[PDB]
């Protein structure tokens, strides 16, 4: 709340109990290799 | 402090997230290795 961006991307799905850990950075899986998978250079925040 | 000594080695066995930290230590430790014998070899030069 400090700071300006140059745009804002919201990505929306839904996945199972678990694996909202292995949404991330690396932690290759099933999700992270065949579905949206998440850039090991981040720079956004995931909300479950 | 790197796992191996060998840089493709390292390459694969590792997902790239870690795989970046283990490349950066030894480029680290060869950088290092490297300012030594340059700097060696300017106190060499003066001297000759």
């Amino acid at each position: 709340n400090d700071l300006c961006f140059t745009n804002v991307y919201a990505d929306s799905f839904v996945i199972r109990g678990d694996e909202v850990r292995q949404i991330a950075p690396g932690q290759t899986g099933k999700i992270a290799d065949y579905n949206y998978k998440l850039p090991d250079d981040f720079t956004g925040c995931v909300i479950a | 402090g790197a796992i191996s000594s060998v840089l493709n080695d390292i390459l694969s066995r590792l997902d790239p997230p870690e795989a970046e930290v283990q490349i950066d230590r030894l480029i680290t430790g060869r950088l290092q290795s490297l300012q030594t014998y340059v700097t060696q070899q300017l106190i060499r030069a003066a001297e000759i």
